[PDB]
Order: structure tokens, then C-alpha cells, then sequence
DNA sequence: AACGGCGCCCGAACAGGGACTG
DNA sequence: CAGTCCCTGTTCGGGCGCCG
């Protein structure tokens, strides 16, 4: 009884043709099972080979979650539907959330499930369900309704969403509620006791019209920033000061104040990297100098909405991981720090996966954008291992990279 | 009018802005011809081709092969420009079955559909772009031209809808028989069950029934009801598997394309035979672009064939997979970045082998080369058997732990255990962290011109050496490297060497045993024998330290 | 002389970053 | 500041094996 939103792609582009990769058996085994309600209940309806799109599907636990969940790698279709989600039937931001004491993140995509997709655009959100051993050609299927994992679910869903929260907003006029993806953000800044009490009459709110019962809680009042540290030693040597010197000289692309000159000078010479230099009076204000640098504010550096996010992480050892996110080089909107998270001292790629998490739940918090990564890790190594790890609904886009630490810049 | 098969159609359009094919027959031989009329017209009969006229503005050349094993011969049809025209279609089958990745069965049968693409129906609004005549003589008759209602052999959409309409016709048998297990690939169907051989055969015959219902005929001639099954190009037994006779050529004079097809069988004979290499086989291949071309076989490329050759003597077999037992996966280092692996699940019963030799990077050490083959193994193993082994790595725990902690890029390798088995994997050499003290420290430096290719290198120390040493043809990046060379030839064994070259250090920090440059070998050989070795990096042209007075020596 | 699938080892074409030169 | 170079990386298409 929902007339289908007509729903193009961008012009000049055609649909996703993404290869399926190897899935577990377990996973395998999740999303049969997955899929087989949903095609009994009408959401999904098998195809046949002559639809030429194609997009990977793989399975995922939520963190303290035991119930498996359909996740669609929708990265490829949502960048060729971009003029939609975007710029027809867009969702503002709200700069308040990530000032709110407390914000719970809700997965209401199965809500999507209610609204019918666009015939004409209902081939482009095809999958296939692998085999073990390929015992089995490929089952494929189509999305009859709107998508868990596209940017156009929601944006459809947007108009059906705001008349559901409408009288929860005028009951609570405090709490900011953002939708991104599959998820709802709800912020306040009432007490812990009252704000999960708001939380659940939120949920029943949902319910009077199946991961609805989570609650991932986020503090953004928490959240810390790492800034450039200078060591501070009881005595210098050759090695140490040249050590300075490359690093204040790198930082000299962030903030262009800083200044080497007094302590170059303590390197007049061929000395021995062990000899120990005492700092001279002239040094001693040059370096004071440049630690209150480090605290200012970087000049001219504010958000754009019109150009991506980009984030940077380091690999600092011992659970230690640094990131930074900016849209111009040496124009960090944010930089921050990882430590102790899942997986520290024995998996890389967990941590790894971790931290691409935590940076991209606090992008969409802050910008309403999920930014696209360079990752400090080999394609195949990643590849192999990061769906294994993977607990949210969302993917953002990422590259990898390869720059050895010629210095240590965000972590001494 | 011609019936309608009960396998339903499947909807196949042509890309938009382009018409049919329209290509001129090929002259065959007189051969051909009488064994393509007989077929014509046997296939109007059965309603798998109707004729048509001159409403049909078409045509498609075809040709005929005789088949492999069999009296009966082969149709194809060089739709190439039909290809070229028509949608593009997204291929279904995502791989090979492997016979590893099989369980225990107590029956098993292989059944082989009969004319299986003729058996499916082709699209109604599509039969027209089908479009093909049929001379009876090679200069006589023009040949009443025909069309197609099935799916022709030859056209890139035949696989894709054959393996689409076989599922959808096994979807209710499977449904009626759970625990029967069908291996569906193409036409073939492998059918296996732990019921008895005299109640196996009853549920065989209901799915031969089940599959007449739509017309697929499953006969006699390729029925496999007794061991040794030929599936998959493999032999199939009770409680074993193995692949079927592989011969190798033996050439006096060998050529190009002879040992690209020797090669080939090695890779295919690598997945049970342990230990097969072709890195030397391989290595003629390089440089040489003409296929008849003779190539005169190198001593380590004679060798290495030698002893693949009395591998393949010895017959070997593998096992099935049981799931109730563990995946076990164990690496060996063949050297010259070969590696050779072998899964099992019991000692000595493996279910197949393999080896990974690929050389990425110009600089590499075993470490790396160790985790991209668990990496290639974990990947197969998924695809398999849909689960990653527990690996036994010939590098201890400690080496392990020492690599993956101070690399700067993320690595990590699954759940593993120390074999104690040579040549252990382990790195040759380990960067200082902090500068040795009473240790020559040595500030290193290289520049080349571009335009002449000339250049120099050289250092100076704390203690007053120094050396400059002019290069020809040489690059900056060279310089920098052969500065860091002339540091560790004239260092005692613990020397600190200050460099401005982030190519040097980002190469030397990553702990490089092999490489395809000679001057690197050699600062690896040098890093070898020191005892103790720091790198620091300082940035160029800022009058930092020694490095400004080295600046000025190779500038 | 046809089609589709997977694997390997190969080379040519292309991309991207430090670094030098106009 | 551009425009190159040197170097190293990925991508892809073809060679071969093998299946149907
Ligand atoms: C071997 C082969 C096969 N095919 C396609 C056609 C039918 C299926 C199976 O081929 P087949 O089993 O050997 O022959 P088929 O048509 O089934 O006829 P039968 O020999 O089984 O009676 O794959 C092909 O297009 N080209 C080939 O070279
Ligand atoms: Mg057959
Ligand atoms: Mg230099």
C-alpha cells in the first residue's frame, strides 16, 4: 500500500559487479538460514543469471551479541547512488550530538523491511550466497524491500522515521536523535539512570508500529584528542636532539611557527650520537617556545562539507595505535589515540579492525560522514582476516599503505 | 509450433543500440558436413531446432570436434560476435569442487546429464538472434538455414543458464532427501549417501526419474556405480583419492611453449605430490617472446625437473575430509622463496599439498614470504573446507613474537605451533633501537647527477675517517644505499650510521634478507656480520650534525 | 577456429611518492 | 611552485594446467 520511491543511479554508472568471496562455514550456514525466512517472508526473492550486478554478502556478531547478522557489502552501490542520499532526500546532521553527555547507538534496519523497493532498482541490490567446496553453483537472490546496508534505506525510510519520533521528540525536546545507516543515534544529557529510562521508552515507542534490544552507549564529552608531545629529558644527546630536530621539522608542515635554530646549532659538528649535549640557554627558549606551539590551535582548520574525511592510523607497538583525521594534508580536523583495545599484544589485524570501528562511529557522531581509511596493513593481509573481527553494520571505504616510521610523530 | 519444455526460460536480452550477428559461414571440409546435416535434422525432430526463412536476417558460422572418449561427435557455435552483442551475464559458478574437501560416504554415484545444454530451453524473444545455415554440399546445395530452442555450445550465456536451470530443478529433490549429498557441477552430478548400496541405487533411480521430468536424460553409458570413480579429473575411492595419470613430456630440445605446458602439469600435480618446484622452469620463461622458440635447459632448471620426475614415480593418494577431526596445516621452506605445504588431518594422511613460490617486493625476508603462504593457505582452506587449520610453522614463537611487534605495518598469523624442523625460518639481523655507545658513528651521504649519471658517495665519522668514492651511472637512490655500504665495509661489527635517505632506511628497517638488487644482497651480507648496527634518520639540507659536512664531501 | 570457471607465472601499462631541477 | 626522474607498487591480460 507504499507507492515505490523511483530510486537512478548516477548518470554514467552502472550497477555494482563485486565479486562473492569465500565465506566461513559458520557464516555460510548463518545467512542460508538468514535468507530462507526472509524469502519466506517476502524481503528477498531468488534470481537467475541474468542479472549482470552483483554485491558480497558475509555474516557478523555485534559486540556481546550471539545472533548472527546479514551484512551486505552495499560500498560500491552506495557511492553510484550518491545524488540521492545526498542531495534529493538528505538527513541533516545535528552538531549537538557529540556535545551530549551520553549517546546509545539503536539498529532499527529491520524497519526498512516494511517499505517496498523500486521495481526498476531492485536488480542492483543482487547477491550471492557462496558454497563450501562449491558443492553448489551460487544462490542468488534480489531485495524486494529497502535494505539493511544502503544509504537509500534510510533515506526513503526518513519520511515513515520522522512521523514515528515525533512525539517522542516533543516528549523529550533535550535528546538529539540522528539517523545514519541501519543505526539511531540518541543523545542526552540526562543521568545514566534517566537516559537509559528514555532509551527503552524510545524502544517502545519502535515497537507499537530483531537487534532492537541493543544498546551500544557512546560518551563524546569523553573523548580525548593526542597532540604533539615533545620529550622532556634531564639530558640530551646527539641522538636525541636529532631526533627533535626531525620531528619539529615535520611538525613545521603543521604549524609553521616552530622554529630549529637554536638547536641545529647544538649539532655543530661530527659528534658521536651518544655524546650528551647540554642545552643552551638560547635552546632552552626555543624548545619552550615550540611546546606552547603544539598546544595552540592550528590556523584555518575547519570542517568542509563538501569534501571527504580521510584517516590516517599508525601502528605504535604495544596496543598503541594513532590516527588522525583531516580533509587537507596537514589539516587534522581530529587526532587521537587507541590503546588496550581487543585483541592488544597478540592480533594486529583485530586491533586494527577495532580502531577503523571506533574512528568511524566517531566520524558519524561528528560529521554525519564515515571517512575513508589508510590502512597500515598488506591488501591480502587484510583481506584475509578483517571480516572475521567486523561487529557493525556499516563499511567504510579504505586504501592501504606502507610508510616505515622514519619518525615518531604522534607517539614518543 | 513446437512444445514448450517444462524447464522454465530465462529472460535474455542484447545490449541496447546493437542488432544480431550477421557473419559469413567458414569452408570446412567435406567431413564436417556429413556429421552436421545428420545432427540438423535429428534436432528439428526433437524440437531442440526449428527452420526458418528469409525473415530471419542472420547468420552465425559453425563447427564440429570430434569428442574426447566417445564415437559421438561435438557442435559448436563461433558466437564470438554474438557474445560481443548480447547482456553480460554473472557466471555462477564461483569455482572447483575439490576431492579433499569431500566427507566419507559409504555410496557414491556419478551421474552425467545427456545432451545438457540441448536440454534447456532458450529464451523466447531470443531464439530469432539464433540465427545459422547448414549447406549438405560444400558447392551444390545452399542448405535450408535453422535456428535454435535450446542453448547452443559455444555461446558465453550457455554455462550461466545451464547451471542456473540444474539448481532450480535440484532445489526439490534436495529438499525430499536432505541428508543425500549432490555435487553439482555442469552437467555432471555427483551423488553420494551413507544408506545402503541396495537403498542408495532406489533414491538414484527416483532422481533420475526426478530430473526426466524436465527432459534431462541421465544414461547408462556414463553411469559410475563401483569404484574407482573418474570425478573431476580424479579417482575416486572408498577411502581414497587421487588424480589421474599425469605424463610429463620428455623432449630432447625444448622450446617455449613446451615447458609452459610442462609447468602447468607441475601446478596441477603440486595438490597431492609434495615438494614439486618450478621456480627454475619457470625462469626460462622470462625475457623470450617467441613460443617456438628453443631454449637449452640450465643446470639448476635440469635439476629441479629431475627431481619432480622421481617424485611423480612413487604413486601417491589423498583422504577425505572428516569434520569431526581438525585441520592441520604444516609449511616447509624450500629456499630460494619456494615453500611447500602439506593439510591433514591425521599424521600422514594428508588430504592434499601444495606450495607458494610467488616473489613480491623487491626486498623481502622469509618472515614476510611465511605469511603471505599461510595467508594463500588460510584463503584455500576456506574455500574447501570452509574453516582455517591450525598451522605448524618451521620459526619459533619468539621470532614470531619479535617480527610482527616491530613491524610498523599490521600483520598477524592464526592459531599456530612451533615444529621444530630445519631450515627454521628466523631473521639474520636485528636493528638497534637506541645509539651504541663507543661505537663509530658515521654520517652517511649520496648524490648523483641526473643528466651525466655521475655521482659520489662516501662518509665521515667522530673519529675522523672519511671516504668519497666516485660512481658512474648511478642514481641518487643508489648513491644513498652504496653510502650506507661503504659505512658497514669500513665499521668495526657495532658502527651507528646517520643517514637523510628515506629510500635507504625504509628498505634496511624492514629487515631485507634477499632482494633483487646486488647492493642490497651485499649491505644484507654486511648487516649479517655486524653485531650491533643503528640507523637514524635525520632530514636533508638543515645543517644537522655531520650529515651537512658529508652534504658538502658527495655535492 | 567456441563458452564459462579456478589456479600458476609472466610482462606491459599504470599509479604514486620522495627528490631534484627549471 | 611544475615537471621530470627513480623506484616500487598494483592491475590485467595471456601463457599454461585442469574441469564441464
Ligand atoms: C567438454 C565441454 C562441455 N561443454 C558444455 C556442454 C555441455 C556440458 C557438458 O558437456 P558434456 O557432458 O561433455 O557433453 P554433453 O552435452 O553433456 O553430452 P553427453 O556426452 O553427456 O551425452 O558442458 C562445452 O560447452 N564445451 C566443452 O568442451
Ligand atoms: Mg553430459
Ligand atoms: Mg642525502
Amino acid at each position: 500500500p507504499i507507492e515505490t520511491v523511483p530510486v537512478k543511479l548516477k548518470p554514467g554508472m552502472d550497477g555494482p559487479k563485486v565479486k562473492q568471496w569465500p565465506l566461513t562455514e559458520e557464516k555460510i550456514k548463518a545467512l542460508v538460514e538468514i535468507c530462507t525466512e526472509m524469502e519466506k517472508e517476502g524481503k528477498i526473492s531468488k534470481i537467475g543469471p541474468e542479472n549482470p550486478y552483483n554485491t558480497p554478502v558475509f555474516a557478523i556478531k555485534k559486540k556481546d551479541s550471539t545472533k548472527w547478522r546479514k551484512l551486505v557489502d552495499f560500498r560500491e552501490l552506495n557511492k553510484r547512488t550518491q545524488d540521492f542520499w545526498e542531495v534529493q532526500l538528505g538527513i541533516p546532521h545535528p552538531a549537538g550530538l557529540k556535545k551530549k553527555k551520553s549517546v546509545t547507538v539503536l539498529d532499527v534496519g529491520d524497519a526498512y523491511f516494511s517499505v517496498p523497493l523500486d521495481e526498476d532498482f531492485r536488480k542492483y541490490t543482487a547477491f550471492t550466497i557462496p558454497s563450501i567446496n562449491n558443492e553448489t553453483p551460487g544462490i542468488r537472490y534480489q531485495y524486494n524491500v529497502l535494505p539493511q546496508g544502503w544509504k537509500g534505506s534510510p533515506a526513503i525510510f526518513q519520511s515513515s522515521m520522522t512521523k514515528i519520533l515525533e512525539p517522542f521528540k516533543k516528549q523529550n525536546p533535550d535528546i538529539v536523535i540522528y539517523q545514519y545507516m541501519d543505526d539511531l543515534y540518541v543523545g542526552s544529557d540526562l543521568e545514566i539512570g534517566q537516559h537509559r529510562t528514555k532509551i527503552e521508552e524510545l524502544r517502545q515507542h519502535l515497537l507499537r508500529w530483531p537487534f532492537l534490544w541493543m544498546g551500544y552507549e557512546l560518551h563524546p564529552d569523553k573523548w580525548t584528542v593526542q597532540p604533539i608531545v615533545l620529550p622532556e629529558k634531564d639530558s640530551w644527546t646527539v641522538n636525541d636532539i636529532q631526533k627533535l630536530v626531525g620531528k619539529l621539522n615535520w611538525a613545521s608542515q603543521i604549524y609553521p611557527g616552530i622554529k630549529v635554530r637554536q638547536l641545529s646549532k647544538l649539532l655543530r659538528g661530527t659528534k658521536a650520537l651518544t655524546e650528551v649535549i647540554p642545552l643552551t640557554e638560547e635552546a632552552e627558549l626555543e624548545l619552550a617556545e615550540n611546546r606552547e606551539i603544539l598546544k595552540e590551535p592550528v590556523h584555518g582548520v575547519y570542517y568542509d562539507p563538501s569534501k571527504d574525511l580521510i584517516a590516517e592510523i599508525q601502528k605504535q607497538g604495544q596496543g598503541q595505535w594513532t590516527y588522525q583525521i583531516y580533509q587537507e594534508p596537514f589539516k587534522n580536523l581530529k587526532t587521537g589515540k587507541y590503546a588496550r583495545m581487543r585483541g592488544a599484544h597478540t592480533n594486529d589485524v583485530k586491533q586494527l579492525t577495532e580502531a577503523v570501528q571506533k574512528i568511524t562511529t566517531e566520524s558519524i557522531v561528528i560529521w554525519g560522514k564515515t571517512p575513508k581509511f589508510k590502512l597500515p596493513i598488506q591488501k591480502e593481509t587484510w583481506e584475509t582476516w578483517w571480516t572475521e573481527y567486523w561487529q557493525a553494520t556499516w563499511i567504510p571505504e579504505w586504501e592501504f599503505v606502507n610508510t616505515p616510521p622514519l619518525v615518531k610523530l604522534w607517539y614518543q | 509450433m513446437v512444445p514448450i519444455s517444462p524447464i522454465e526460460t530465462v529472460p535474455v536480452k542484447l545490449k541496447p543500440g546493437m542488432d544480431g550477428p550477421k557473419v559469413k559461414q567458414w569452408p570446412l571440409t567435406e567431413e564436417k558436413i556429413k556429421a552436421l546435416v545428420e545432427i540438423c535434422t535429428e534436432m528439428e525432430k526433437e524440437g531442440k531446432i526449428s527452420k526458418i526463412g528469409p525473415e530471419n536476417p542472420y547468420n552465425t558460422p559453425v563447427f564440429a570436434c570430434k569428442k574426447k572418449d566417445s564415437t559421438k561427435w561435438r557442435k559448436l557455435v563461433d558466437f564470438r560476435e554474438l557474445n560481443k552483442r548480447t547482456q553480460d551475464f554473472w557466471e555462477v559458478q564461483l569455482g572447483i569442487p575439490h576431492p579433499a574437501g569431500l566427507k566419507k560416504k559409504k555410496s557414491v554415484t556419478v551421474l552425467d546429464v545427456g545432451d545438457a545444454y540441448f536440454s534447456v530451453p532458450l529464451d523466447e524473444d531470443f531464439r530469432k538472434y539464433t540465427a545459422f545455415t547448414i549447406p549438405s554440399i560444400n558447392n551444390e546445395t545452399p542448405g535450408i538455414r535453422y535456428q535454435y530452442n535450446v542453448l547452443p555450445q559455444g555461446w558465453k550465456g550457455s554455462p550461466a543458464i545451464f547451471q542456473s536451470s540444474m539448481t532450480k530443478i535440484l532445489e526439490p529433490f534436495k529438499k525430499q532427501n536432505p541428508d543425500i549429498v549432490i555435487y553439482q557441477y555442469m552437467d555432471d552430478l555427483y551423488v553420494g549417501s551413507d544408506l545402503e548400496i541396495g537403498q542408495h541405487r532406489t533414491k538414484i533411480e527416483e532422481l533420475r526419474q526426478h530430473l526426466l521430468r524436465w527432459g534431462l536424460t541421465t544414461p547408462d553409458k556414463k553411469h559410475q556405480k563401483e569404484p574407482p570413480f573418474l570425478w573431476m579429473g580424479y579417482e575416486l575411492h572408498p577411502d581414497k583419492w587421487t588424480v589421474q595419470p599425469i605424463v610429463l613430456p620428455e623432449k630432447d630440445s625444448w622450446t617455449v611453449n613446451d615447458i609452459q605446458k610442462l609447468v602447468g602439469k607441475l601446478n596441477w600435480a603440486s595438490q597431492i605430490y609434495p615438494g614439486i618446484k618450478v621456480r627454475q622452469l619457470s625462469k626460462l620463461l622470462r625475457g623470450t617472446k617467441a613460443l617456438t622458440e628453443v631454449i637449452p635447459l640450465t643446470e639448476e632448471a635440469e635439476l629441479e625437473l629431475a627431481e619432480n620426475r622421481e617424485i611423480l614415480k612413487e604413486p601417491v593418494h589423498g583422504v577425505y575430509y572428516d569434520p569431526s577431526k581438525d585441520l592441520i596445516a604444516e609449511i616447509q621452506k624450500q629456499g630460494q622463496g619456494q615453500w611447500t605445504y602439506q593439510i591433514y588431518q591425521e599424521p600422514f594422511k594428508n588430504l592434499k599439498t601444495g606450495k607458494y613460490a610467488r616473489m613480491r617486493g623487491a626486498h623481502t625476508n622469509d618472515v614476510k614470504q611465511l605469511t603471505e603462504a599461510v595467508q594463500k593457505i588460510t584463503t584455500e582452506s576456506i574455500v574447501i573446507w570452509g574453516k582455517t587449520p591450525k598451522f605448524k610453522l618451521p620459526i619459533q614463537k619468539e621470532t614470531w613474537e619479535t617480527w610482527w611487534t616491530e613491524y610498523w605495518q599490521a600483520t598477524w598469523i592464526p592459531e599456530w605451533e612451533f615444529v621444530n624442523t630445519p631450515p627454521l625460518v628466523k631473521l639474520w639481523y636485528q636493528l638497534e633501537k637506541e645509539p651504541i655507545v663507543g661505537a663509530e658513528t658515521f654520517y652517511v651521504d649520496g648524490a648523483a647527477n641526473r643528466e651525466t649519471k655521475l655521482g659520489k658517495a662516501g662518509y665521515v665519522t667522530n673519529k675522523g675517517r672519511q671516504k668519497v668514492v666516485p660512481l658512474t651511472n648511478t642514481t641518487n637512490q643508489k648513491t644513498e644505499l652504496q653510502a650506507i655500504y661503504l659505512a658497514l665495509q669500513d665499521s668495526g661489527l657495532e658502527v651507528n650510521i646517520v643517514t637523510d635517505s628515506q629510500y635507504a632506511l625504509g628498505i634496511i628497517q624492514a629487515q631485507p634478507d634477499k632482494s633483487e638488487s646486488e647492493l642490497v644482497n651485499q649491505i644484507i651480507e654486511q648487516l649479517i656480520k655486524k653485531e650491533k648496527v643503528y640507523l637514524a634518520w635525520v632530514p636533508a639540507h638543515k645543517g644537522i650534525g655531520g650529515n651537512e659536512q658529508v652534504d658538502k664531501l658527495v655535492s
